[PDB]
RNA sequence: AUAAGUGCUGAAAGCAUCUAAGCAUGAAGCCCCCCUCAAGAUGAGAUUUCCCAUUCCGCAAGGAAGUAAGAUCCCUGAAAG
């Protein structure tokens, strides 16, 4: 992973921050995932990473782990207090709890990297972008 | 010594203006005098 | 600055070492447990918040809850706010404890009044009587109303209403002694409120 | 009706007090204010009318 | 006559310097000086001669055409050599010490009275019993000396307090 | 029989500056910007006019003597309790007030009238947020 | 703990720059972070001041006349910059994207070469820069 | 920050001058500091935490029904009334 340094009082960051630093680090890892796969026309990567960063993607990849029992207590909080941060403008074209369940993946993300818990969200990632390319 | 009507006593008192006011001083401070 | 939270017990007297004696008011604690921080980045002011007098599970909703579990404590049933203070030497989940006041230090005190009902005006706003004999039918009412020309009542009369149930703050008492091991403060001279009620004791302001 | 005149006949240069001239001026014109003003329902014709006060004032 | 009409020569080391918006300012063997003007009036200057050009007359031209003059005159003088004024101490005891930088005076009364300058100017005390105020410009020196005086104004009734180095108190007689 | 126009108006917003203008010049032509009295389709009761955004607030001037010997008074419903500001006082620490009760003493006073003051917004500093309804840009005709 | 690509030479075209904006977004975001900053508001703002394409275009041109870089570094910036693509976004022009996309692309190339030493300096610096 | 006063430089008016340019000082008055109420401040703010993957009609807007967090009815009372 990256190198990077603690920040102090990473246990009471609101469900926002957490969703803003993990929707950057899914983008990170979905793009160098197609790019391992191999590709080079950026329009079908681009065709293609909207397919795995939707809200609806991940509401759905959110459900399809949480029905798996995959997850623990800690992770169940983080995942309460991203979908209970109630902010933002809903997209157009779509729902507005499946925006909240997939801010709640977006947070836990974030949450996880923020601890230096690499390999759990290495392997949580792992099999998110597996399930969705599927 | 306020009054309204300043003039010079003796030969020496002088007659400003300050801020729209008539002053008149002087050096014997007995004659020093300003209207209004 | 420092201040903590705690409650009346009642009143009693000790003798000092000249050997007088002097009016005594105690006052209860426990450790209190900092609960938030409110940043100059987030808000627009610098404060934290406190805790105190934790309460049974059963007692306790689930916002509440939620809140107190990111200290990793136990639902409290006072909440609070001290604001001027420095904000480095405060970390979310530890405790302020009762030992920060050293003997013959000079607080502050802030506590709601103690309830009186519905009273008159010669109680409530402290006024005279008329007379009791020599054929007068006035005693216990509060006076003319006033003029005649404004064809009307002056905002900021005084007349009967609820009394007490505010909030009163006395300044420049002092410490007497600090019994670090059972949580107690006693301070000279007395504090409004009832007993077994809240009670803020912040540092001085005037100095 | 005046306001609605005196409204129009300014993204054009002039004003009300000087348009009534050239109008009274520039033959005689007689487009009572409620139709001069209604043509103002479409500002083509309001135009030629005021470029016509216009010319006049010179 | 008028005095905006005079000229003014510039010694060697001093050195005028024209700016925009008339904000000249001055280097000298005594330190420097700036000072903005009027943006209206003109301000013009060749080698050892200064001229103040004035637009046409009115009330208050007349007055700005002086004024400015005298303002460079007093600058280019207090940075050829600077200005100074003593404080005569009359007493019957009244008494000024130095301290450090400051300045302390034992008046009639019951403390001791601190003065202390900004910086920029000095205070120098010759003896026990004298001021002597010292800086660059003019109306520096003039505010200190009044601070420094206001302290104890003379008592006509006899000679006590501060006064100016070189100036004449009434008497009165009292019994 | 004249076209009466009535909720089928559009706006437009417009910004305004005030470094270097005399107050009650500039807040007599935004007053009637306000209004609606620039626009052919004048209707008296629909509030036909548009909003205005004013920046640079605190630039505003005042002739004469009037940042010392301009009061402006206000009353509490107390006995006694008559406040007082002057111009200097206001124009340091509400500028923006300022201007709002200039502008407020030149509009209609009913009902309609306290609603086209909801378009207007003073601010003071050089940027706005109003950055999203694309406020073109309106020189003073006079 | 990404695992290597089978070359990181022949990406001839712009998924270098694909990659190093999601990289020097995260940077930037956890910057900010550790400022000190949570609202979701002013993060947004100071993010996209400090990520734009006139931004990034000046950094570059200013860690330009530090020569800050070394041969290889030249080398994947002109092989970005040659890059013909896509159609410039309507408030900005033609020119300065193509800065943006060398500085996207070089930052992509460092990330994808486990060079962090360089990495981590490189974004240090242009963040510095920025937030001047 | 000021009132009356005391001023420093400085011309109109070659000098003088508290002022017209400029720079100060100066009161139980004025605005903060002290205490209380305060977002129905319809300009109705901010912060932190809980609840959300229902079912019918309705092309659609929408309407309806069971509920979630929470609250109340009802009961035992007083540091309250
Ligand atoms: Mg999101
Ligand atoms: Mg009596
Ligand atoms: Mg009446
Ligand atoms: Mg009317
Ligand atoms: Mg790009
Ligand atoms: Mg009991
Ligand atoms: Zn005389």
């Amino acid at each position: 992973m990256l190198e990077f340094d603690t920040i102090k009082d990473s246990k009471q960051l609101n469900g926002l921050a957490l969703a803003y630093i993990g929707n950057a680090i899914f983008e990170v890892y979905v793009r160098h995932h197609l790019l391992k796969q191999g590709f080079t026309k950026p329009n079908d990567l681009h065709k293609k990473s909207s397919r795995i960063v939707s809200a609806k993607s991940q509401a759905e990849i959110l459900f399809f782990l949480q029905n798996q029992s995959f997850f623990t207590e800690e992770e169940e909080a983080v995942l309460k207090r991203g979908r209970n941060a109630k902010s933002g403008t809903t997209p157009k074209n779509t729902d507005v709890q499946t925006y909240r369940y997939s801010t709640a993946f977006e947070a836990l993300l974030g949450y996880l990297f923020l601890e230096k818990k690499e390999e759990r969200l290495s392997q949580l990632v792992a099999e998110a972008i597996q399930f969705g390319t599927s | 010594k306020v009054r309204p009507s300043v003039k010079p006593i003796c030969e020496k008192c002088k007659v400003i203006r300050r801020k729209g006011k008539v002053m008149v001083i002087c050096e014997n401070p007995k004659h020093k005098q300003k209207q209004g | 600055t420092k201040g903590i939270l705690g409650r009346k017990i009642g009143m009693t007297q000790v003798f000092a070492e000249n050997g007088d004696l002097i009016p005594v008011t105690v006052i209860e604690a426990a450790p209190n447990v900092v609960l938030q921080k409110k940043t100059a980045e987030n808000d627009g002011y610098e404060a934290i918040q406190l805790g105190f007098d934790d309460k049974r599970e059963k007692l306790s909703n689930k916002p509440e809850k939620g809140h107190v579990a990111k200290a990793e404590t136990a639902p409290k049933r006072f909440v609070k706010e001290l604001r001027g203070v420095e904000m480095d030497a405060y970390e979310v989940g530890q405790e302020v404890k009762v030992e920060i006041f050293s003997a013959g230090e000079i607080v502050d005190v802030t506590g709601v009044s103690k309830g009186k009902g519905f009273q008159g005006a010669i109680k409530r706003h402290g006024q005279s009587r008329g007379p009791m004999s020599h054929g007068s039918r006035y005693h216990r009412r509060p006076g003319s109303m006033g003029p005649v020309d404004p064809n009307r009542v002056f905002k900021g009369k005084l007349l009967p209403g609820r009394m007490g149930g505010e909030q009163i703050t006395v300044q420049n008492l002092e410490i007497v002694k600090v019994d670090a091991e059972r949580n107690l403060l006693l301070i000279k001279g007395n504090v409004p409120g009832a007993k077994k009620s809240l009670i803020t004791v912040k540092s001085a302001v005037k100095s | 009706w005046i306001t609605r005149i005196n409204a129009a006949a300014r993204m054009n240069g002039l004003s009300y007090s000087r348009l009534m001239h050239g109008l009274k001026l520039s033959g005689i014109e007689v487009n009572r204010k409620m139709l001069a003003d209604l043509a103002v329902n479409d500002l083509t014709a309001f135009n030629q009318l005021a470029d016509a006060a216009k010319a006049q004032l010179n | 006559s008028r005095v905006g009409k005079k000229l003014l020569e510039i010694p060697s080391d001093v050195t005028v310097t024209l700016n925009d918006n008339n904000t000249v300012a001055v280097k000298g063997p005594k330190g420097e000086l700036t000072r903005t003007f009027h943006p209206d009036m003109e301000i013009k200057v060749e080698d050892n001669v200064l001229t103040v050009a004035r637009p046409s007359d009115q009330k208050e031209h007349r007055a700005l055409h002086g004024t400015t003059r005298s303002l460079l005159g007093n600058m280019v003088e207090g940075v050829s050599k600077g200005f100074e004024r003593g404080l005569e101490l009359v007493g019957v005891g009244y008494r000024a010490s130095k301290s450090g930088n400051k300045l302390v005076l034992n008046v009639g009364y019951s403390h001791p009275v601190e003065i202390v300058p900004e910086e920029g100017i000095e205070i120098e005390v010759p003896s026990q019993t004298k001021v002597v105020v010292k800086g660059t410009d003019k109306e520096r020196v003039g505010a200190i000396a009044a601070n420094i005086r206001a302290v104890r104004s003379p008592e006509p009734y006899k000679g006590k307090g501060i006064r100016y180095e070189g100036e004449v108190v009434r008497r009165k007689e009292g019994k | 029989t004249p076209m009466a126009n009535a909720s089928t108006i559009e706006r437009k917003w417009l910004v305004v500056d005030a470094a270097g203008k005399t107050l009650g010049r500039l807040s007599s032509e935004v007053a009637a910007i306000l209004r609606g009295k620039h626009k052919p389709t004048y209707t008296p009761h629909v509030d036909t006019g548009d909003h205005v955004i004013i920046i640079n607030a605190e630039k505003i001037e005042l002739t004469g003597k009037k940042l010392t010997d301009k009061i402006y008074y206000r009353h509490t419903q107390h006995p006694g309790g008559l406040k007082s500001r002057t111009a200097l006082e206001m124009r340091t620490n509400y500028p923006e007030k300022m201007l709002e009760l200039a502008i407020k003493g030149m509009l209609p006073k009913g009902s309609l009238g306290r609603q086209m003051f909801k378009k207007l917004n003073v601010y003071r500093g050089s940027e706005h947020p109003h950055e999203a309804q694309k406020p073109e840009v309106y020189e003073l005709r006079g």
